């Protein structure tokens, strides 16, 4: 009884991560995210344990729902004839990290630099548990503006982690590294870790730093903003092109561009208040 | 400069 459970509100938004509706769950009145997606626009299919085959974004959602505030939380989910519905958590008030860079231009890089860390922490949570995002970038992370929390979004483009090549690549080309773009060929830490150095750039410069394939292949970062030399530095240490130049995520964070990082709470007081 | 979304896939 979805119908019965729930009260869908205004619709959210749409697109490829299928119709989102504001909702309110009956039973306490806590602010969810009703999410359609429809059975055939699913490209990758999973199974849970007790057989069903559920789609991918499912699986994936599942294994990262431990509570960890920095990941969108999958409450429930439904299957319809035609469709599967999902019941996400819904922070509130939120806006995008797209729509908060369009409006306040380039970040501060105290403010990019508590971002990022949220972003990172909460990547290192889905490697944890097995889950590989795949589609990192500024329209997948919703920050709650009370709280000063990041929370990452839209898992339907993910997989299982594994430590051997992708083939497949269902993610945003923009962000997509090099090695993707010439041989079809990534693995995935090494990936994330480029598609995290598109999204700092984009941060602290307020747009991404690539359009088109041949730069994303050409190994040249042009900073259109002032940035320290310290950002400047991790961003094309991110951005390597050879994929085993590129930082694991304790060198990211060990780095000293990343060192005294502002708390949630001081990031909402000081930035989004 | 022109700033905007990329669809995924
Ligand atoms: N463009 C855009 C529009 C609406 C939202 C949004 C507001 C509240 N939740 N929510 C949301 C949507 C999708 C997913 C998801 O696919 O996991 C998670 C949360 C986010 C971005």
């Amino acid at each position: 009884p979805l119908e019965s459970q729930y009260q869908v509100g205004p619709l959210l938004g749409s697109g490829g991560f299928g119709s989102v509706y504001s909702g309110i769950r009956v039973s306490d009145n806590l602010p969810v995210a009703i999410k359609h997606v429809e059975k055939d626009r699913i490209s990758d299919w999973g199974e849970l344990p007790n057989g069903t085959r559920v789609p991918m974004e499912v699986v994936l959602l599942k294994k990262v729902s431990s509570g960890f505030s920095g990941v969108i939380r999958l409450l429930d989910w439904f299957e319809r004839p035609d469709s599967f519905v999902l019941i996400l958590e819904r922070p509130e008030p939120v806006q995008d990290l797209f729509d908060f860079i369009t409006e306040r231009g380039a970040l501060q890089e105290e403010l990019a630099r508590s971002f990022f860390w949220q972003v990172l922490e909460a990547v290192r949570h889905c490697h944890n548990c097995g889950v590989l995002h795949r589609d990192i970038k500024d329209e997948n992370i919703l920050i709650d503006l009370n709280r000063g929390e990041l929370k990452l979004i839209d898992f339907g483009s993910g997989a299982l982690l594994k430590d051997t090549v992708y083939t497949d690549f269902d993610g945003t080309r923009v962000y997509s590294p090099p090695e993707w773009i010439r041989y079809h060929r990534y693995h995935g830490r090494s990936a994330a870790v480029w598609s995290l150095g598109i999204l700092l750039y984009d941060m602290v410069c307020g747009d991404i730093p690539f359009e088109h394939d041949e730069e994303i292949i050409g190994g040249q970062v042009f900073f259109r903003q002032r940035v320290s030399s310290e950002c400047q530095h991790l961003i094309r240490w991110c951005l390597a092109l050879r994929p085993s130049d590129r930082p694991t995520f304790e060198e990211i964070q060990n780095h000293p561009w990343m060192q005294d990082v502002l708390l949630p709470q001081e990031t909402a007081e000081i930035h989004l208040h | 400069r022109k700033r905007r979304r990329h669809p995924s896939g």
